[PDB]
C-alpha cells in the first residue's frame, strides 16, 4: 500500500529536520539578547537539536530577533532567498511582528511580514527566552505536521 | 550530568573496535587460521611465491611439512 | 572477502564521525554548564542521525558564480581522501600494509589541502577565498616542522612502515623518550586538522564560514565528514606514534581494545582543547611554527640522530 | 464554461513567458541534452509568445471591465517568430552552444514518451512536444489584450530577467543589448 | 587581510527614536530608553529620569536613589558580562559566554521581581522608581553576591594570563589619551589610556558620593588593559552593590508630590484629589518648566546623556541622545591603522557596541 | 580613588628567569585552564527541562493581556480610555456607548499585541484593575492576524485566567 | 564506596516508576527518570511533582497527561495545557500548590482550560466588534416617478 | 549537591578552588516563593497640616535662566582646577 509508505516516509523526513532545525547566526535588536539566553546553560537550545550556523547556506531557519528597519530589509530578504529548501521564519517579538514601538515611525518595516513569509510570531516586547523555546517548540509541532509525500502520492 | 555522555562515546567507542577486528579475523579466515604474509621485502616475496607452488593448491598458505618429504 | 574488509573500514569509519558529532556536543555542553543533546533519541543518540537525514534531503545550492566542475569535485576529494588515509593503520593488522606508510600518510594529507583550496576557488565568493588562502597559510605554517618532527620519531623505529611502532614501543611508550616531539606533535595535528585554536580556514566569528560558506546540504556534509573523519585518524596515528599498544598476536582483539581507548581519549583532548582557547591570529600560527617548533624542531632532529649513534642504539633496518 | 456560466470572460493565452514559464526556461534548460532537438528544424512553427504581467493586466482589467462579461479575449505577444529563431534567441540571450538538428515527429513521439515515466514533473512530454510546434493561431475576430487597455510587452525588453539565469560566471553580466533580436514574420 | 580603510555604514538599526519621542509625554517616553542599550536597560533609565527631574526641580526620596545605585551597578555587571564574552566569543573563547550568561540569567531574575519584565523594566522614572522592593530580594541579592566573585576568578582563569588571548588583545588598537579625548571617547575607552575621569566620581548622581570604590586604569591603552579595566569595574560593582545591601534606608521610593508622581492605588480609590492627580499624570502627564538640560550619567559602555529641550507642556519639543557608542563607532577606522582583519574583530568588541544607542 | 590594573614588574631573579621558562616551553598556564574546563565538566549542568520543568517567574510578570470582571460577573472596564491614552505604543483602541441598562462600557477594546510593548502602563492606570497584563507568555501564533485581540478575546483571556491573575494581584497589590 | 551506591539510586528510579515499562515511558516522553514527591494531579490527567534537594528550578515539574481535549499528546505535549491553578506553581510564583491553598470560585472562570490554539480550525480570528456607523437611505419599492 | 566525594575532589582540584562552598546552582538559600504581605510606609508628604502645597512646590520654583551678557580683574576658570586622584589603599595594583 502506498498510502502507508508515503505515510511514515513522511513521518522520517518530518522528524529528520524537526530534529535538525539550524538558524541562522541572525540577530537584530534586543530581541535577539534573549535569543542568546535561549542559547544559554538554562534552556539550552542545542539539546533540542537546534544549532546556530552564520552562513545562509547551512540554516533552516530565520529568526527575526528585532527590528526591521527599511535599510536593513533589502539585505534580510537577501539572506533569506540564500537560504536553501526548506527554509522556515520565526518573527521574534513585537518589533518583528507588526512594527512595535516604532510602528509609526518613517524608517521602520511595519512588520517582517511585508518582506518575507513567516510561520510562527512570537509575542513579547521581548518574548522571554522561554517564550522563544515555546514558539520554536511549535514550529517544530508544525513541521511534524506536514504532508509532503502524502500530497505528492494523490497528485 | 557528565556520564550521560558515555552513552554516546561508548557508540563510538564500538564503532572504532571494528575495523581492527574485523581486518584481523578476515585475514585468519583467508589465510588458513594464520597471520596474513607480510611481504616487505623481495626475499620474503621469494618464499611466498615458493610456498604457492609447493602447495599444490596454488595457496601459499597451505603448508607442507615433513608429511611431504619421502 | 578483502572488498568486505574494505566495507567494514569506512563504515565504521562513517558511523564512528557521526557520534563523534554527538560526543563534541555533549563534552562541549557540559564544558559549557549544559548539556547538549539529549531529546533526539536517548540521551541524544538519534542526534547525529537526523542531522545526516536532514543535510541529504535539503536543497543543494550551486552558486551562480562558481566553478561548476571544481565545486563538485572538492567535496568528493575531502571525503574520499579522509577515507584514504584509513587504509594503512594497524589497529594491529594494517588493511593494506605498506613499506612506506608514513610518507603515504604525508602525501595524502598534502592533497587534502586541494579540497580546501579548490572548493573556496570554485564558490567564486570573497569570504570563501579568503577562508582558502588561510589554508595555503596554514599549510605553510605547519608541514615542514611535521615532517621533521616524524622523521626523529623515526629515528628510534628504523623505518617508514606503520606496524614496526609497534614493535619499537613493545618495551615503552616511545612518549617517554620523546614528550618533547609529541607535544609539538600534537599541536601540529591541530594545525594539519585545522581545529581550534587552529580553526582559520573556517574562522566563523571572522569569516562567516570561509572556504565551505558556500555549500549547502549534502556537499556540505561531505566536508563536514571528512574533518571529523581526520580528527580520529590523526589521533589515531598519533596514539601509534606515541602511545604504542602492546601486540598479542594470538589475541588481536585485546589491542584493538586497548588501542581504540587510547585514541578515543585523544580524540577527547581535541574537543577538552576546543572549549578552552582563544583563537589564533592567523600570521600568528606562523610565526608560533617557525619561531619556535622549527628551531626547536631541528635541534631535536640533529639530536635523534646522534643519539642512537652514540648509545649504540639503532634500530634494525628490518 | 460558456455554457455553465454564460456571462463569463474566457482567455485566451499564447505560451506566457515570465520567470517561473515552462517556455523559455524550456529552451534554456534543453542544454544539458547538446544538441536542441525540432521538428523540421523550427522552421515550420510560428509563435507568438506573451508576456506574464501582460496577462495579469488583462486578468485585472477583466474584472473591473463591464464590458468584459461574456466576452472571449486572445492574449498575444506584439510580434510573431518562428519556432527555430526564437530558440536561436533563447540561447543568444543565455550565451549558450546552438547545436540545432532536425528530429522527424515520430522520433520526437518516442523521446516524449521516455520522460513521461517520470514519476515526479516530467522534463518533457509527448503532448509538450506537439504544443510547442504548434503554430500559434491567428483570431482577428476575437478582442486582445489592447482591447482591456494592456499594451503588449515584447520579448526582446523581458527575456535577459528570465534567461540571466542560465548563463555562465562568464557571461552573467552581459546588457541587454549585445544580443541581436530575432526576425519577426512581418 | 591587512584592513586599509573601515567605513562603518550605520542606520541599519535607526528607528527614530528621537523624533516619536517628541510624540510622548515624559511618562511615555521613558521605555524608550530600555531599547536604546539595551544591555545596560536602567541605566538609561536613570540617565533620561535625572534630565527629567532636573527640568522639574524635584529630588527623588533617599530610598529610591539607593535603589537606582543598586541596581544601576547589578546593570553594570550585567553589561560587563555581556561585554566581556561576547568579545571573547568573537576572538575564538565561546566557553565563558556559557558560564557567566547563567549569571546574567540569574540578573534577568531580580529585573523581573521588581518591575515584571526581565529586560525592559521600566522600573526607574523621574520621581523615583515605580514600586518597591519586594520582601525577600535583598537577600537574594545578597546570595548571589557572595558568589560572585568566584565566577570572575573563572573567567580570569581562562583569558587574563592565557598566552593566545594575549596576543589577540596586547597591542591592539591603541588609542593614545590625546586621540581619545578629541575623538571623544569616555568610559572605559579613555581609562584604558591612563585618563583618570569616572563620572561616578567627578559628576556624582543619585547617591554615588556616599559609596566607596575604586576606578581601574590602564597603562597601555590597548585590548587586553580596557579587558583588564572591565574585569576589574565587575569587581567593584560587587563592592558597590555591597554597600548599596547594607545601607539601603527605610521610606517611600518616589516623590511624595502628586503631581509628579502618582499616587497610591488605595489613595486613588479614597481621595478626590488623588484620584484627579492620577487621572492627570496618566493622560495629559506633568508638565515640565521650560527649559534645556544635558544630563550625563556614567553608563557601563561611557558617558551617556541627553540634551532635553522643554517647551512648557507635557511633552519635550527635542531629546538628542549622546550615546558613548556612536563616538568610539567612529573612532573605528583610526583605531584599526596597522592591523589586520581578526584584530579589528577584536576592536569592535573592545568598544563594547550596540546599535540601539549608536543608531537611535 | 583609582588603582592601575596592569603595571607591575617581574623579577629578574634567577628562580623566576627560570619559573617563566618553565611556563613558555611546558605550557603550564594553557595546562591550567584546561583544568578550569574540567572541572565543570563533572559539575551538575544549569539546565531545565522545558517544557516539563519551567523557569520562575514572579506576580509582578507581565504577559498576556486579560480584561476582568467583578465577582458579580460584571466587566469592570468602564471605558474611561486612561489605558489608551497612556498606551506609549497606541496599541489600544476603545470605542464606548451607553449600554442597553444605561451603563458606561465599550463597543470596542481592542489590543494590537503586535504594536504592544508589554510595559504594564495601561494596568497602573486602570482606576478599576479592568484591564491587566496576565501570567501567561506561551500564545505565539501561526498568523499575525490571531495577535490582533478584541474585546471578545480579552474578555475569553480574563476567563480563562482570572483563577491565577486574583492570585498574582493579592500577592502585589500592596505593593501598587 | 559511593559508586556502588550510585548504581543502586540510579537502579531504584526503575522501580520509582513501576517498573521498566513506566521508566522508558518517562524516558522517551520527557527525556528524564528522576522520581519526584507527587504533589498533585489536575483534572485533566497532568501529574505534578517536587523534589526539594533539586536545584531551583528543577525542584518542580508536570508529566502531562497522554490526552487533553480530545487531542492525543502522548508525544505531542506544550506548555500551554497547564491549567491557571497550576501555573502560578509550576512558575514558582507561590509557594502553595492548588491542592492546599485552592484558587477563589467565580461563576465566569472557565471549568475546562484550553491549550494553545492557532493553527486549528478553534483558533481566533479577529474582527471589527462595533456596528455599522452611517444608515444608509432605501429607495422605495414602488414606482412614483 | 549531590555529587560523590571523589567527583567533589576531582572538580576542587582541577579548578583549584573549594567549588562547594560558593556553587553557581541554587538551592534552600533563596527566599521563600511566598512571602508574608508588605506593609510600606509613607513619604514626608503625609500630614494633616503645616502641609500646604505652595511651600512644597519644586516646580515652581524653576525660573527663567539669569542673562550673564546680552546684545539687546583677576582670571577665571569654570570651576577650581580638578583634584589629583589618590591611588587606592584596599589594593593599588592589580
Ligand atoms: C568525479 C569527478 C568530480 C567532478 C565532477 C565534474 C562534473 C560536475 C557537474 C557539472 O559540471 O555541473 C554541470 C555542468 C554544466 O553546468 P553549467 O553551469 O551550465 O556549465 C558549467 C561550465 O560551462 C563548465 O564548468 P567549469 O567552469 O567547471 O569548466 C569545465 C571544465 C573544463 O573542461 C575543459 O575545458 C576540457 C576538459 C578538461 C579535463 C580533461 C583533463 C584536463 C587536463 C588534466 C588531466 C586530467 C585527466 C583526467 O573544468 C575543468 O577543468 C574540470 C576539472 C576536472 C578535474 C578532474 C580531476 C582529474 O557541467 C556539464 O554538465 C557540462
Ligand atoms: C565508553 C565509556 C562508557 C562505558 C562504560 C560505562 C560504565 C557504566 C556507566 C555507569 C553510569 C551510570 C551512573 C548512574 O548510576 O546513574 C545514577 C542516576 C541516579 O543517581 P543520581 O541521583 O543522579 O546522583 C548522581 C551523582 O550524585 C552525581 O553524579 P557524579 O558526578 O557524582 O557521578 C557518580 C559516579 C557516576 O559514574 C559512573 O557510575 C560511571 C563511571 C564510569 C567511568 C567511565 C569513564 O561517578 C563516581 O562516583 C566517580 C567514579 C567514576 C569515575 C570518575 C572518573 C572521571 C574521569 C577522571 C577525570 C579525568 C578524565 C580524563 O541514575 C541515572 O540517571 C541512570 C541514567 C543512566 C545513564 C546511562 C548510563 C550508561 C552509560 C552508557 C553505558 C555504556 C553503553
Ligand atoms: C534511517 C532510519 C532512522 C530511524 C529514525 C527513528 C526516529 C525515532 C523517533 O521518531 O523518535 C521517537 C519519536 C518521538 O516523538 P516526538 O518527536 O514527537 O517527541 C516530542 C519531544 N518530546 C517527546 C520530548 C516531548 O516518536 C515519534 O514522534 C514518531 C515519529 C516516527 C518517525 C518515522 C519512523 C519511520
Ligand atoms: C586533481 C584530482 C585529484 C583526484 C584524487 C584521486 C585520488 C588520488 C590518490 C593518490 C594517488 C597516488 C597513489 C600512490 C599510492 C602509493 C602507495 C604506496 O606507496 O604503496 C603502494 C604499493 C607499494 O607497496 P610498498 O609497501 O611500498 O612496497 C612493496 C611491497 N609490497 O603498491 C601498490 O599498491 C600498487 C600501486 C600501483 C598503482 C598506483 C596508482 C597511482 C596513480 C595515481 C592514481
Ligand atoms: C592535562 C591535559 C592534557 C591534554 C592533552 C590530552 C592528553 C590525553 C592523552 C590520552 C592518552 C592517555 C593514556 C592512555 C591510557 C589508556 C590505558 C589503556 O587502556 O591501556 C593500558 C596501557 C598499558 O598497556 P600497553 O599500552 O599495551 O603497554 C605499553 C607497551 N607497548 O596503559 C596503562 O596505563
Ligand atoms: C639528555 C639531554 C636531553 C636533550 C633534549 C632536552 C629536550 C627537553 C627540553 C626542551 C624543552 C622541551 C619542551 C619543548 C616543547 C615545545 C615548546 C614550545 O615550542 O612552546 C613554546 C611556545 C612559545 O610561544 P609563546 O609562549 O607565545 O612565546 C614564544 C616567544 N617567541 O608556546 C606554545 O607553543 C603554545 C602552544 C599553544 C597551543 C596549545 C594548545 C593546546 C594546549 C594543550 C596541550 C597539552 C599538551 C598535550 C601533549 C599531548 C601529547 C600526546
Ligand atoms: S520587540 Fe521589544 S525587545 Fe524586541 S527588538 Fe523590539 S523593542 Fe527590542
Ligand atoms: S502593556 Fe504598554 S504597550 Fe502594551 S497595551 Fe499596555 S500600555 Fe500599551
Ligand atoms: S481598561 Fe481600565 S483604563 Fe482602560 S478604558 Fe477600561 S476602565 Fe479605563
Amino acid at each position: 500500500r502506498g498510502e502507508y509508505v508515503v505515510a511514515k516516509l513522511d513521518d522520517l523526513i518530518n522528524w529528520a529536520r524537526r530534529s535538525s532545525l539550524w538558524p541562522m547566526t541572525f540577530g537584530l535588536a534586543c530581541c535577539a539578547v534573549e535569543m542568546m539566553h535561549m542559547a544559554a546553560p538554562r534552556y539550552d537550545m542545542d539539546r533540542f537539536g537546534v544549532v546556530f550556523r552564520a552562513s545562509p547556506r547551512q540554516s533552516d531557519v530565520m529568526i527575526v530577533a528585532g527590528t526591521l528597519t527599511n535599510k536593513m530589509a533589502p539585505a534580510l530578504r537577501k539572506v533569506y532567498d540564500q537560504m536553501p529548501e526548506p527554509r522556515y521564519v520565526v518573527s521574534m517579538g513585537s518589533c518583528a511582528n507588526g512594527g512595535g514601538y516604532y510602528h509609526y515611525s518613517y524608517s521602520v518595516v511595519r512588520g517582517c511580514d511585508r518582506i518575507v513569509p513567516v510561520d510562527i510570531y512570537v509575542p513579547g516586547c521581548p518574548p522571554t527566552a522561554e517564550a522563544l523555546l515555546y514558539g520554536i517548540l511549535q514550529l517544530q509541532k508544525k513541521i511534524k505536521r506536514e504532508k509532503r509525500l502524502r500530497i505528492w502520492y494523490r497528485r | 550530568m557528565w556520564f550521560e555522555v558515555l552513552p554516546g562515546i561508548a557508540v563510538m567507542g564500538v564503532c572504532l573496535f571494528i575495523p581492527g577486528m574485523a581486518t584481523a579475523r578476515i585475514h585468519r579466515f583467508s589465510n588458513g587460521g594464520k597471520e596474513k604474509r607480510v611481504a616487505h621485502y623481495p626475499y620474503q616475496w621469494y618464499l611466498m611465491e615458493r610456498d604457492r607452488r609447493v602447495s599444490g593448491v596454488n595457496r601459499s598458505y597451505v603448508s607442507k611439512g615433513l608429511e611431504n618429504i619421502d | 572477502m578483502f572488498m568486505i574488509n574494505i566495507l567494514m573500514l569506512i563504515i565504521p569509519i562513517l558511523l564512528a564521525v557521526a557520534f563523534l558529532t554527538l560526543v563534541e556536543r555533549k563534552v562541549l555542553g557540559y564544558m559549557q554548564l549544559r548539556k547538549g543533546p539529549n531529546v533526539v533519541g536517548p540521551y541524544g543518540l538519534l542526534q547525529p542521525i537526523a542531522d545526516a537525514i536532514k543535510l541529504f534531503i535539503k536543497e543543494p545550492l550551486r552558486p551562480a558564480t562558481s566553478s561548476a566542475s571544481m565545486f563538485i569535485l572538492a567535496p568528493i576529494m575531502a571525503l574520499g581522501l579522509a577515507l584514504t588515509m584509513w587504509i594503512p593503520l594497524p589497529m594491529p593488522y594494517p588493511l593494506i600494509n605498506m613499506n612506506l606508510g608514513v610518507l603515504f600518510m604525508l602525501a595524502m594529507s598534502s592533497l587534502a589541502v586541494y579540497s580546501i583550496l579548490w572548493s573556496g576557488w570554485a564558490s567564486n565568493s570573497k569570504y570563501a577565498l579568503i577562508g582558502a588562502l588561510r589554508a595555503v597559510a596554514q599549510t605553510i605554517s605547519y608541514e615542514v616542522t611535521l615532517a621533521i618532527i616524524l622523521l626523529s620519531v623515526l629515528l628510534m623505529s628504523g623505518s617508514f612502515t606503520l606496524s614496526t611502532l609497534i614493535t619499537t614501543q613493545e618495551q615503552m611508550w616511545l612518549i617517554l623518550p620523546a614528550w618533547p616531539l609529541a607535544m609539538m606533535w600534537f599541536i601540529s595535528t591541530l594545525a594539519e586538522t585545522n581545529r581550534a585554536p587552529f580553526d582559520l580556514t573556517e574562522g566563523e566569528s571572522e569569516l562567516v564560514s570561509g572556504f565551505n560558506v558556500e555549500y549547502a546540504a549534502g556537499p556540505f556534509a561531505l566536508f563536514f565528514m571528512a574533518e571529523y573523519a581526520n580528527i580520529i585518524m590523526m589521533n589515531i596515528f598519533t596514539a601509534i606514534l606515541f602511545l604504542g599498544t602492546s601486540h598479542n598476536p594470538h589475541m588481536p582483539e585485546l589491542y584493538t581494545i586497548n588501542f581504540t581507548i587510547k585514541s578515543l581519549l585523544l580524540t577527547m583532548s581535541f574537543l577538552w582543547i576546543r572549549a578552552s582557547y582563544p583563537r589564533f591570529r592567523y600570521d600568528q600560527l606562523m610565526h608560533l611554527l617557525w619561531k619556535n617548533f622549527l628551531p626547536l624542531t631541528l635541534a631535536l632532529c640533529m639530536w635523534h640522530v646522534s643519539l642512537p649513534i652514540l648509545t649504540s642504539g639503532i634500530p634494525p633496518q628490518t | 464554461v460558456r455554457e455553465t456560466f454564460p456571462e463569463a470572460t474566457i482567455i485566451k493565452p499564447a505560451e506566457i513567458f515570465g520567470r517561473e514559464d515552462r517556455f523559455l526556461n524550456y529552451f534554456a534548460n534543453i542544454r544539458w541534452f547538446g544538441g536542441v532537438p525540432l521538428i523540421s528544424l523550427g522552421k515550420k512553427t510560428v509563435k507568438q509568445p506573451v508576456y506574464i504581467v501582460d496577462v495579469t493586466k488583462g486578468i485585472i482589467n477583466a474584472i473591473k471591465d463591464p464590458d468584459a462579461r461574456g466576452k472571449t479575449f486572445a492574449f498575444v505577444g506584439p510580434s510573431r517568430y518562428l519556432l527555430f529563431d526564437l530558440v536561436q534567441y533563447v540561447f543568444a540571450v543565455a550565451h549558450r552552444p546552438f547545436l540545432p538538428y532536425p528530429l522527424p515527429h515520430f522520433a520526437y513521439r518516442w523521446i516524449g514518451r521516455l520522460f513521461e515515466i517520470s514519476p515526479f514533473e516530467p522534463w518533457t512530454t509527448r503532448d509538450k512536444v506537439e504544443r510547442i510546434h504548434t503554430t500559434d493561431k491567428i483570431l482577428p475576430h476575437l478582442p486582445g489584450l489592447e482591447d482591456l487597455g494592456v499594451e503588449a510587452t515584447p520579448l526582446e525588453l523581458k527575456a535577459i530577467e528570465v534567461l540571466r539565469r542560465h548563463r555562465t560566471y562568464r557571461w552573467l553580466s552581459s546588457e541587454i543589448e549585445d544580443v541581436q533580436p530575432a526576425k519577426t514574420i512581418p | 587581510e591587512m584592513v586599509r580603510k573601515c567605513d562603518p555604514h550605520i542606520g541599519l538599526l535607526h528607528r527614530g527614536t528621537e523624533k516619536l519621542i517628541e510624540y510622548k509625554t515624559y511618562l511615555q517616553a521613558l521605555p524608550y530608553f530600555d531599547r536604546l542599550d539595551y544591555v545596560s536597560m536602567m541605566c538609561n533609565e536613570q540617565a533620561y529620569s535625572l534630565a527629567v527631574e532636573k527640568l522639574l526641580n524635584i529630588r527623588p526620596p533617599p530610598r529610591a536613589q539607593w535603589i537606582r545605585v543598586l541596581f544601576g551597578e547589578i546593570t553594570r555587571l550585567l553589561n560587563h558580562i555581556m561585554a566581556v564574552t561576547t568579545h571573547a566569543l568573537d576572538i575564538g573563547a565561546m566557553t565563558p559566554f556559557f558560564w557567566m550568561f547563567e549569571e546574567r540569567e540569574k540578573m534577568f531574575e531580580f529585573y523581573e521581581r521588581v518591575s515584571g519584565a526581565r529586560m525592559h523594566a521600566a522600573y526607574v522614572r523621574p520621581g523615583g522608581v515605580h514600586q518597591d522592593l519586594p520582601l525577600g530580594l535583598m537577600d537574594d541579592i545578597y546570595e548571589f553576591s557572595k558568589n560572585f566573585s568566584l565566577r570572575i576568578d573563572e573567567l580570569e582563569e581562562m583569558l587574563t594570563n592565557n598566552r593566545i588571548w594575549r596576543n589577540r588583545t596586547v597591542d591592539i588598537g591603541i588609542v593614545t589619551a590625546e586621540d581619545a579625548l578629541n575623538y571623544g571617547f569616555s568610559g572605559v575607552m579613555l581609562r584604558g589610556s591612563g585618563i583618570q575621569w569616572d563620572l561616578r566620581k567627578t559628576q556624582p548622581y543619585d547617591v554615588y558620593d556616599q559609596v566607596e570604590f575604586d576606578v581601574p586604569i590602564g597603562s597601555r591603552g590597548d585590548c587586553y588593559d580596557r579587558y583588564l579595566c572591565r574585569v576589574e569595574e565587575m569587581r567593584q560593582s560587587i563592592r558597590i552593590i555591597s554597600q548599596c545591601l547594607n545601607k539601603m534606608p527605610p521610606g517611600e521610593i518616589k516623590v511624595d508630590d502628586a503631581k509628579v508622581s502618582p499616587p497610591k492605588r488605595a489613595e486613588m480609590k479614597t481621595s478626590m484629589e488623588s484620584l484627579i492627580h492620577h487621572f492627570k499624570l496618566y493622560t495629559e502627564g506633568y508638565q515640565v518648566p521650560p527649559g534645556a538640560t544635558y544630563t550625563a550619567i556614567e553608563a557601563p559602555k561611557g558617558e551617556f546623556g541627553v540634551y532635553l529641550v522643554s517647551d512648557g507642556s507635557s511633552r519635550p519639543y527635542r531629546c538628542k541622545i549622546k550615546a558613548p557608542g556612536f563616538a568610539h563607532l567612529a573612532g573605528l577606522d583610526k583605531m584599526s591603522k596597522g592591523h589586520m582583519l581578526a584584530d579589528v574583530v577584536a576592536i569592535i568588541g573592545t568598544q563594547d557596541i550596540v546599535f540601539g544607542e549608536v543608531d537611535r | 580613588t583609582y588603582k592601575y590594573v596592569n603595571l607591575r614588574e617581574p623579577s629578574m631573579d634567577m628562580k623566576s628567569v627560570t619559573d617563566r621558562a618553565a611556563q613558555t616551553l611546558l605550557w603550564t598556564e594553557l595546562i591550567r585552564g584546561l583544568g578550569m574546563t574540567l572541572s565543570y565538566l563533572f559539575r551538575e549542568p544549569a539546565t531545565i527541562n522545558y517544557p516539563f520543568e519551567k523557569g520562575p517567574l514572579s506576580p509582578r510578570f507581565r504577559g498576556e493581556h486579560a480584561l476582568r470582571r467583578y465577582p458579580s460577573g460584571e466587566e469592570r472596564c468602564i471605558a474611561c480610555k486612561l489605558c489608551e491614552a497612556v498606551c506609549p505604543a497606541q496599541a489600544i483602541t476603545i470605542e464606548a456607548e451607553p449600554r442597553a441598562d444605561g451603563s458606561r462600557r465599550t463597543t470596542r477594546y481592542d489590543i494590537d499585541m503586535t504594536k504592544c510593548i508589554y510595559c504594564g502602563f495601561c494596568q497602573e492606570a486602570c482606576p478599576v484593575d479592568a484591564i491587566v497584563e496576565g501570567p501567561n507568555f506561551e500564545f505565539s501564533t501561526e498568523t499575525h492576524e490571531e495577535l490582533l485581540y478584541n474585546k471578545e478575546k480579552l474578555l475569553n483571556n480574563g476567563d480563562k485566567w482570572e483563577a491565577e491573575i486574583a492570585a498574582n494581584i493579592q500577592a502585589d497589590y500592596l505593593y501598587r | 564506596m559511593e559508586l556502588l551506591q550510585v548504581l543502586k539510586r540510579g537502579l531504584q528510579q526503575v522501580s520509582g516508576h513501576g517498573g521498566l515499562r513506566g521508566y522508558l515511558r518517562v524516558l522517551f516522553r520527557a527525556n528524564d527518570v528522576r522520581v519526584g514527591t507527587l504533589v498533585g494531579e489536575d483534572k485533566y490527567g497532568n501529574k505534578y511533582y517536587e523534589d526539594n534537594k533539586q536545584f531551583f528550578g528543577r525542584h518542580r515539574w508536570v508529566i502531562y497527561t497522554t490526552e487533553m481535549n480530545g487531542k492525543n499528546t502522548f508525544w505531542d505535549v506544550d506548555g500551554s495545557m497547564v491549567p491557571p491553578e497550576w501555573h502560578r506553581w509550576l512558575h514558582c510564583m507561590t509557594d502553595d500548590p492548588p491542592t492546599v491553598k485552592p484558587p477563589t470560585a467565580r461563576k465566569f472562570i472557565w471549568t475546562n482550560h484550553k491549550f494553545n490554539l492557532s493553527g486549528t480550525p478553534q483558533q481566533y480570528v479577529p474582527y471589527s466588534t462595533t456596528r455599522k456607523k452611517i444608515q444608509e437611505w432605501v429607495p422605495p419599492s414602488t414606482p412614483y416617478k | 549537591a549531590s555529587a560523590t566525594r571523589f567527583i567533589q575532589w576531582l572538580r576542587n582540584w582541577a579548578s583549584g578552588r573549594d567549588l562547594q562552598a560558593k556553587l553557581q546552582l541554587r538551592y534552600q538559600e533563596i527566599s521563600k516563593r511566598t512571602q508574608p504581605p508588605p506593609k510600606l510606609p509613607v513619604g514626608p508628604s503625609h500630614k494633616l497640616s503645616n502641609n500646604y502645597y505652595c511651600t512644597r512646590d519644586g516646580r515652581r520654583e524653576a525660573m527663567p535662566p539669569s542673562i550673564v551678557m546680552s546684545s539687546q580683574k583677576k582670571a577665571v576658570s569654570p570651576a577650581p582646577p580638578i583634584k589629583r586622584w589618590e591611588l587606592s589603599q584596599d589594593e593599588p595594583y592589580l
